[PDB]
């Protein structure tokens, strides 16, 4: 019941976020960095933002001219389900060059993060970004579900297995 | 002379060595003029040190042309190091693709500023002595307490080894930093009174 | 009417002074021209010296002169030597990327905006035989954006990343002469401050001069229009957007304005002069005709989902004919690496809604 | 650690895979390199697999190989075959014991990361070192009677079943850019011997064709000086140089007999003359080796002459590094001839040839990690906890030098 | 494979390989081999003295004292009778076998080798079964220390006999996974009323051994196996033992199988993830 | 090494530099039960120039009083009742709001966000996004 | 590499730019006599089993035209030597198949006429078919006392076809 408005809630200020452009380094003399990582002008950085569904579940939206942070509180109800979670979501994370969009780490206090600069919007559609992100979100409950399912699944069968035969 | 200047500081860096010719309304002063055992060809093999402990095993003679080639298309010079490493470790923007002559892929990320700060850090390469700023820096110092300001709003690159982008930057921000401890012992407060305008001429 | 000159951005374009011809830069350190041969396009020449990105191209009309700035630091005027175009380095002093550039109307002299928190003015010497520079630097904290010279070709537009819209005097006394008074100012030494933009939001994504220039309007990212007025004092008329930022902006009238951005579509902007106030006047890309090729071409058939010409952010606009008095066609290129003509008449008729001026 | 108990040695190969525990002289266990799966997994579906032989046959299973060109190409499958290797066959606590795995030159820097998530996170080990087969190679000719002196300075010649490689070998790196593929190796050896036999002998059951060409290959075959003395000792004294292979019919079960001839060194001779078999490769293995040489640095091209070694189970063929000498020599001192024409030092060229070939790579990891420089070098579960699988991408060379 | 292999394959084969080369009368060849087992066992085959027509398999188990005090001696005798001499230096169980005096069927000592590992474990196990069958109550519990920080505790009451076990999980995240496991064993009379009752204690050990110097921690766990006559008797004996010396190797193995399970689910998943991202370019 | 320490950047002379709601006036709405009255008194003379977080947390607190006070069928005609100014700061606000999740206070915060967003457009957010003075 | 001819000599004489080498035998043709053991035939013959298996042939003098010719027809006799059911019944078929006229340099037919000269006039065209006939009935003669047994090792080359060319 809370899902829809949470998910509309957060593709919005995706929008509103994702208007970027190529910005080169006032700085840094011929440089081209993120300047939601860098930080080094402050002008050129938005307001940070965060949308919550609950205590637990939201997303901070960090904007900048050239470059846009997401991070995520995936829903973690039990300790299986938060072992699974830092699992898959470490899992992902090791192979950030080939999903060119998620950062290394995550920012504090978030469990997985994205980091979406001009160069992504100027080769994706950004509103396929949008809905990589709103996807991604539900996506990820699912396959931890899946996952709490076939490990208690599979423990019951070896359980039996074993106490079956003697 | 091209930029209309008697009087300054020649930071030359190329393939083989880097030297710091200050230069008073004339000519040289073989007296101020030092030397960086630091250069192209060390930065070149630091490089394939680095690309080492990535899983990319150069052999040193074998394939030295081809790292330069990486080095030159990209390595440059980092402003601020722990922001660099900060980059290099939670993000992946530093990561670029390069094919190498046989046709397979590598990639490079972090050690593209790595390598040129060797420039910075010659210990990172186990060579003694100071950086190219802190050098630079003190030939300065060392020279008439008259003809310093002089210098220091007129320093110009010269040579290969100083086209890495970001390296005026660096330069700058450095000798601010060692002038601010240096010379002002901490007062933050006259800093801002302090001219540095490292000219980057597009002929280097 | 779109055409598709490639999939990544057109960084930036120009049109010369028949529209036979448009510059673009193709997400490259390099500047592309295309000329149409029939109803196709071909691309003529290409210009590389550059060794950054392109960030600006302007085209002088009557001299045809090119000129092009980039990530690089650099600017260049090409001039064309029979079939070849021919770049002359133009030093502008500068220690950060250029951004902008656009020729005066006199085509005597170019400014450049860049992220050294400057403006470079520049203009030729027939003593020394080559280009020099002054710089405009109080009071811009930021990166400078975009660009338009007033039609006097002294006063000048500037939106920086300070949130500012400015107008200074790029007046140059050894190529020009002492101006003529305006209503934003009788003191018009060059560097001169002639008006600021009162806020602190938004980066100033364009700028422009109205026809006879007693208005200025710019798009900031805070998804607002603006437009001062100096026949009355230089006020202000703010309207704020329920969409996206714009990043481009024009006058098709002294009244009208067309403006574009991270919609992805171009929209009409009318200005009351009695009552001060700014109005949205609709969207201009709306997806049967009035001709018989025309009503068999739109009829439906059977059987990147966006509604509108443009596949990603358009980034600049520009008027094709018309001028900016009485505009008839304007261009829009974008990150979609498309480029669009659109014409004012047909866009009236299709739309009975519409209401320009 | 260096403890009580030895350190586990895998090596997978792209036909077979060689286990055991450090220490010992031959694998444990040999077994292809091949899984046997049942085709939504659900319950304990994923664990309903077999490997090696009993992976074979299996009639309500689909064999799988996980690995082409000695890469993993379904880590899914890598990760399970794993499973068997450690907990079914090896019999070892994967958290008592430090593992030694193998990679082809060229594996890609990822690879070792994957092959570390999953030594490190399913199996948790204690530590994981990725040895690259050539270096080990090279490391199992320090066995044979003809070098004095520990190197791993070499030029590897490595034959299997698909392709060929000379790899140049530079201090315990090899040296890429150099490497050289040959379109001859043992398959192409298998085919032709083949051919020979069906164009002569009567009796094969054409669905076992394949099968007796590997088999008299491997059992007769071998490598001669000279092609028409050696057909002139065959025809002259036939009675002396004829071999009988009698095999099983499968349908009939019954024992049908051929004669092996020519094809005992013809099948070999193609190593030499590519054009036997191949019409569009017809470089000699000789000049193979010679042209990778020469394209290394000058510095090098010499100790690599001098340090010629094989692996693979088609270097075994008797005679096939002594052929081999003779013919690189044959070029390099025709070579050296020009020029003194047209007085350079000779060129020492050596091919060193030992009892631990067929699992050549296996045995020197075997010997590398039973010394206390493995466990220096290799990367610690702690070292992967505290700064990630990246550790894992380079691999310190060690053995020779102390 | 979802229970573990009781029997070791390389003792096997190397003395089926021996055996099948001795009896087609070929020169012996020289055999030395070292390997493991499950829980720091450390094996030895060789030909003592260098003689290739005998062939020894010798077993090191770090807590073979503990087993001895429980009749590992005798029970061993029993069973490889004159195979079994005096041990090895360094291991605590010898066999010897004469490539020159086979027995017909090498078949069934080909098996009870393989075994070597599980007979060494029996005794304490039989001892206390028959406790449990002769009423003998009071008896002081065996402790075997078969790993340098787990222990099995050994115990026989009026109508059952428990087994202990006090492992470790040396990945944190491993204790969340081995709840899930240990969850399902002790609501498994819900599927066999019969079979064995398991309980499961995380930090602490079961009130019993509270008072003893028994391990307390967040990575430890207690498990309790409750046997009854119809596991511990003369005729299930034998299986009881294979499958109650194998559980805590055999809770590993499919906390690390379940590992790789969801490794799997995780690249088919980042899999998915990478098209739809690849999708959204031009 | 020592002197690189500093961020000699925090000096550089080229940087760029950029009282609440009636709480009686509003707590008066609400208890009269007039839900409309006491959103439009609390959206007004927002602390946009202090530079006190405890003011501007205080006015956050108002305004998140009323909003949580609301029913959600009566979400919308409120938020129809204010002017284009209003809708951007209450926008503003409802963001503010999502920091401090309570007792299910972001369920109906997010109906807030629904019905804003449909008000303004987009358009709302960009402004929140692009807020150098804020609440 | 492949197995070439040593019996060149300063004094050989051509016909074409094959090496008219002399021939112990008793046959009509322009073959001059040889005084030595060993002729170009007996080379041709003992080479033959290696040669066989080249698909490349690095030409070095006219007389490795001529061991090419007589190696490319030994495969000939084998074509027919192979259904035969008695020495002296192939003593016939290399006598039949000798006097058989094959193609020669020049003509469509003759594979390799890029490397042999062809008869430069009607002399050289009798001479050369002369030569060549004398050649095909001593090679097919000596062929004969060696793929009987008082053979499948002569019988499996068959199908081998010397530099992938053919007579016929
Ligand atoms: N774009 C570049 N960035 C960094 N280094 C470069 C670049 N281009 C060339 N180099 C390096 O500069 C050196 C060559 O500069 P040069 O001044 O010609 O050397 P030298 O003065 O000793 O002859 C080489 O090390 C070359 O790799
Ligand atoms: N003794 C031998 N002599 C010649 N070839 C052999 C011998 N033993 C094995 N081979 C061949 O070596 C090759 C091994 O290929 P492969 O199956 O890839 O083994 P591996 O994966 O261990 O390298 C096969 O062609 C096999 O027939
Ligand atoms: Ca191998």
């Amino acid at each position: 019941a809370t899902l829809r408005p949470y998910l509309s809630a957060v593709r919005a200020t995706l929008q509103a976020a994702l208007c970027l452009e190529n910005f080169s380094s006032q700085v840094v003399e011929r440089h081209n960095k993120p300047e939601v990582e860098v930080r080094s002008s402050k002008e050129l950085l938005l307001q940070p933002v965060t949308i919550s569904r609950n205590e637990k579940e939201k997303v901070l939206i960090e904007g900048s001219i050239n470059s846009v942070r997401v991070s995520i509180a995936v829903k973690q109800a039990d300790e299986i389900e938060k072992i699974l979670c830092h699992k898959f979501m470490r899992f992902m994370m090791m192979r950030a060059e080939n999903f060119f969009i998620l950062r290394r780490k995550p920012v504090e206090g978030y469990d997985i993060s994205f980091l979406i600069t001009n160069f992504h919007t100027e080769q994706m559609y950004k509103h396929k970004l949008v809905d990589f992100v709103i996807h991604f979100m539900e996506e990820i409950d699912k396959e931890i579900s899946e996952m709490k399912l076939s490990v208690n699944a599979r423990a019951r069968i070896v359980a039996e297995e074993f106490l079956k035969n003697f | 002379y091209a930029q209309g200047l008697l009087t300054g500081v020649v930071v030359d860096s190329g393939d083989g060595v880097t030297h710091i010719c200050p230069v008073y309304e004339g000519f040289s002063l073989p007296h101020l003029t030092r030397r960086l055992d630091i250069a192209g060809r060390d930065i070149t093999r630091y490089l394939i040190k680095l690309l080492l402990l990535r899983g990319y095993a150069f052999n040193h003679s074998a394939d030295f042309e081809t790292v330069r080639m990486i080095k030159e298309k990209l390595c440059y010079v980092g402003y601020n190091i722990e922001q660099e490493q900060k980059l290099a470790l939670e993000t992946t923007v530093l990561v670029e693709s390069y094919t190498l002559p046989d046709g397979r892929i590598i990639k490079v990320g972090g050690e593209r500023f790595e390598a040129p700060e060797a420039l910075f850090q010659p210990h990172l390469i186990n060579v003694e002595g100071v950086g190219v700023a802190e050098l630079l820096f003190n030939t300065i110092q060392a020279a008439d307490i008259d003809t310093r300001s002089e210098f220091y709003k007129h320093i110009v690159l010269s040579g290969g080894s100083t086209m890495y982008p970001g390296l005026p930057s660096r330069l700058e921000r450095e000798l601010k930093q060692l002038y601010l401890e240096r010379v002002l012992k901490g007062d933050v407060e006259k800093l801002s009174k302090f001219k540095i305008r490292i000219e980057d001429p597009p002929r280097r | 009417a779109y055409h598709s000159f490639l999939v990544e951005p057109i960084s930036c374009h120009a049109w010369n002074k028949d529209r036979t011809q448009i510059a673009i830069c193709p997400n490259n350190h390099e500047v592309h021209i295309y000329e149409k041969s029939g109803n196709k396009w071909v691309q003529v020449h290409e210009l590389k010296e550059h060794n950054g990105q392109v960030t600006g191209v302007d085209w002088a009309p009557d001299s045809n002169r090119i000129v092009t700035c980039g990530t690089d630091r650099n600017a260049y005027v090409w001039t064309l030597k029979g079939r070849t175009w021919k770049p002359t380095l133009v030093i502008l002093r500068i220690n950060r990327a250029a951004r902008c550039v656009r020729w005066a109307p006199n085509e005597k002299k170019f400014a450049v905006g860049s992220g050294s928190r400057v403006i470079s003015i520049c203009y030729f010497e027939q003593e020394n035989d080559w280009w020099v520079c002054k710089h405009i630097k109080k009071p811009i904290r930021s990166t400078v954006l975009s660009l338009d010279w007033h039609p006097n070709s002294v006063l000048l537009a500037a939106g920086s990343c300070d949130f500012k819209c400015r107008i200074f005097s790029a007046y140059i006394k050894e190529v020009e002469e002492r101006p003529a008074p305006t209503p934003w100012g009788s003191k018009m030494p060059f560097g001169e401050l002639m008006f600021e933009s009162s806020s602190s939001c938004g980066w100033v994504h364009g700028v422009c001069f109205s026809a006879n220039g007693s208005r200025v309007a710019w798009v900031s990212h805070d998804s607002t229009v603006c437009l001062a007025d100096a026949d009355k004092k230089m006020a202000v008329a703010t309207l704020a957007s329920e969409t996206l930022p714009l990043l481009a902006v024009t006058f098709i009238t002294e009244s009208s304005l067309v403006a574009a951005g991270h919609d992805c579509f171009p929209v009409l902007f009318t200005y009351d002069s009695a009552a001060g106030k700014l109005s949205f006047g609709g969207r201009l890309d709306v997806p049967r005709g009035l001709t018989a090729r025309e009503r068999f071409q739109n009829l439906d058939k059977k059987a990147a989902g966006l509604d509108s010409l443009h596949k990603n952010s358009v980034s600049q606009i520009s008027v094709l004919s018309g001028g900016k008095a009485k505009c008839s066609q304007f261009c829009t290129t974008g990150m979609d690496g498309g480029m669009s003509i659109w014409d004012v008449r047909s866009l009236e008729s299709a739309l009975k809604d519409l209401k320009i001026v | 650690m260096a403890g009580r108990l030895p350190a586990c040695v895998v090596d997978c190969g792209t036909g077979y895979t060689k286990l055991g525990y450090a220490g010992n002289t031959e694998p444990q266990f040999i077994i292809p390199s091949c899984i046997a799966i049942k085709e939504v997994m659900k319950g304990v579906d994923d664990l309903d697999f077999f490997i090696g032989d009993e992976a074979i046959e299996k009639p309500t299973y689909a064999t799988k190989w996980p690995i082409r060109h000695g890469i993993v190409e379904d880590w899914d499958l890598m990760e399970r075959f794993m499973e068997q290797v450690i907990f079914k066959y090896l019999r070892a606590e994967p958290e008592d014991h430090y593992f030694l795995l193998t990679e082809p030159p060229l594996n890609t820097p990822e690879n070792r990361e994957y092959t570390a998530e999953i030594m490190f996170e399913s199996f948790n080990v204690p530590g994981l070192y990725i040895a690259v087969q050539a270096v080990l190679a090279l490391a199992a000719s320090w066995t044979s009677r003809q070098v004095g002196e520990r190197t791993l300075t070499g030029t590897v010649i490595d034959s299997g079943d698909g392709v060929t490689h000379v790899i140049p070998v530079a201090e315990g790196y090899v040296i890429g850019s150099c490497i050289k593929h040959i379109p001859i190796a043992g398959r192409d050896i298998t085919y032709f011997i083949q051919q020979l036999l069906r164009d002569r002998e009567v009796g094969i059951p054409p669905e076992q064709s394949l099968e007796t060409a590997k088999a008299v290959k491997e059992r007769y075959s071998y490598v001669c000086p000279d092609l028409v003395k050696e057909f002139n000792k065959y025809d002259t004294d036939g009675s002396k140089w004829i071999k009988q292979y009698t095999g099983i019919n499968a349908i009939s079960k019954k024992e049908f007999s051929i004669d092996v001839g020519y094809e005992r060194f013809l099948g070999p001779e193609i190593f030499f003359h590519p054009e036997f078999a191949n019409p569009d490769f017809t470089q000699p293995i000789s000049e193979v080796v010679d042209e990778v040489i020469q394209n290394c640095p000058i510095d090098v091209r010499r100790p690599l002459y001098k340090n010629i070694v094989l692996s693979g189970g088609s270097t075994m063929f008797r005679d096939f590094g002594r052929r081999l000498q003779r013919d690189l020599k044959r070029t390099v001192d025709a070579r050296l001839k020009l020029s003194e024409e047209l007085k350079p030092k000779p060129i020492d060229v050596q091919v060193i040839t030992h009892h631990m070939q067929r699992y050549a790579v296996w045995f020197g990891g075997s010997m590398l990690a039973s010394t206390p420089e493995f466990y220096q070098v290799c990367h610690t579960k702690k070292d992967y906890e505290e700064i990630g699988p990246s550790i894992c991408r380079h691999n310190p060379v060690f053995g020779v030098m102390s | 494979m979802i229970l573990l292999e009781v029997n070791n394959r390389i003792i096997e084969e190397t003395l089926a390989l021996k055996f099948e080369n001795a009896a087609a009368g070929n020169k012996p060849e020289a055999v030395e081999v070292t390997f493991a087992d499950f829980d720091g066992v450390l094996y030895h085959i060789s030909n003592p003295n260098g003689d290739k027509t005998k062939v020894m398999v010798s077993i090191s188990l770090k807590f073979y004292k503990e087993l001895q005090a429980h009749g590992a001696d005798e029970l061993l005798k029993r069973v490889y009778g004159s195979y079994l001499v005096n041990p090895e230096s360094g291991y605590n169980v010898s066999l010897l076998y004469d490539l020159e005096n086979l027995p017909a069927s090498k078949d069934s000592i080909v098996h009870q080798a393989g075994m070597l590992k599980r007979n060494c474990f029996a005794s304490v196990f039989e001892k206390y079964f028959q406790f449990q069958e002769e009423g003998k109550e009071g008896e002081n519990r065996a402790v075997i220390h078969y790993r340098d920080d787990e222990t099995m505790y050994v115990e026989s009451k009026k109508d059952r006999v428990t087994v202990v076990f006090s492992t470790v999980f040396k990945d944190d995240d491993d204790v969340v996974i081995g709840k899930v496991f240990m969850q399902e064993f002790k609501e498994g009379r819900r599927a066999s009323h019969t079979a064995p009752q398991v309980l499961f204690s995380h930090r602490e050990p079961p009130l019993e051994l509270k008072d003893t110097d028994a391990a307390v921690g967040d990575n430890i766990g207690y498990i309790t196996f409750v046997l009854f006559p119809r596991h511990t008797n003369a005729s299930a004996r034998d299986n009881t033992i294979n499958l109650i010396h194998t559980f805590r190797d055999y809770l590993h193995y499919h906390i690390k199988c379940s590992k790789a399970y969801i490794h799997t689910r995780m690249r088919a998943k980042t899999s998915d993830f990478l098209k739809v991202l690849n999708r959204a370019r031009p | 090494a020592r002197f690189r320490k500093v961020d000699v950047d925090e000096y550089d002379e080229n940087k760029f530099v950029d009282a609440g709601p009636d709480e009686g006036e509003v707590d008066s709405c609400l208890r009269q039960g007039n839900m409309t009255a006491a959103l439009q008194a609390a959206l007004k003379n927002p602390p946009i120039n202090t530079k006190s977080q405890a003011v501007k947390d205080r006015a956050g607190s108002i305004v998140l009083k009323v909003l949580i006070s609301f029913k959600a069928n009566d979400i919308e005609k409120a938020v129809q009742s204010l002017d284009k100014n209003g809708v951007d700061l209450l926008m503003k606000y409802i963001y503010k709001g999502f920091e401090s999740p309570s007792d299910n206070s972001s369920a109906v915060l997010l109906q807030w966000h629904e019905k804003a967003l449909a008000a303004g457009g987009v358009g709302s957010i960009v402004r929140v996004l692009t807020a150098r003075k804020t609440v | 590499p492949a197995y070439h001819s040593s019996l060149m000599d300063p004094d050989t004489k051509l016909i074409g730019n094959m090496a008219l080498l002399p021939i112990r035998s008793q046959f009509k043709g322009p073959a001059p006599r040889e005084t030595k053991d060993t002729d170009i035939v007996d080379e041709a013959i003992y080479y033959f089993k290696a040669n066989v298996f080249f698909k490349n042939y690095e030409i070095k003098n006219e007389a490795d035209r001529t061991l090419i010719y007589i190696t490319l027809y030994i495969s000939e006799c084998l074509k027919k030597l192979q259904k035969c059911n008695s020495k002296s019944q192939g003593e016939k078929e290399m006598y039949t198949l000798g006097i058989t006229n094959f193609p020669i340099p020049g003509e469509p037919g003759f594979p390799l006429n890029a490397i042999y000269a062809k008869p430069a006039n009607k002399q050289e065209d009798e001479v050369m078919r002369a030569y060549l006939q004398q050649l095909r009935q001593e090679t097919g003669l000596r062929l004969c006392e060696k793929v009987f047994d008082p053979s499948k090792w002569w019988t499996c080359f068959v199908k081998r076809q010397f530099m992938n060319k053919s007579l016929s």
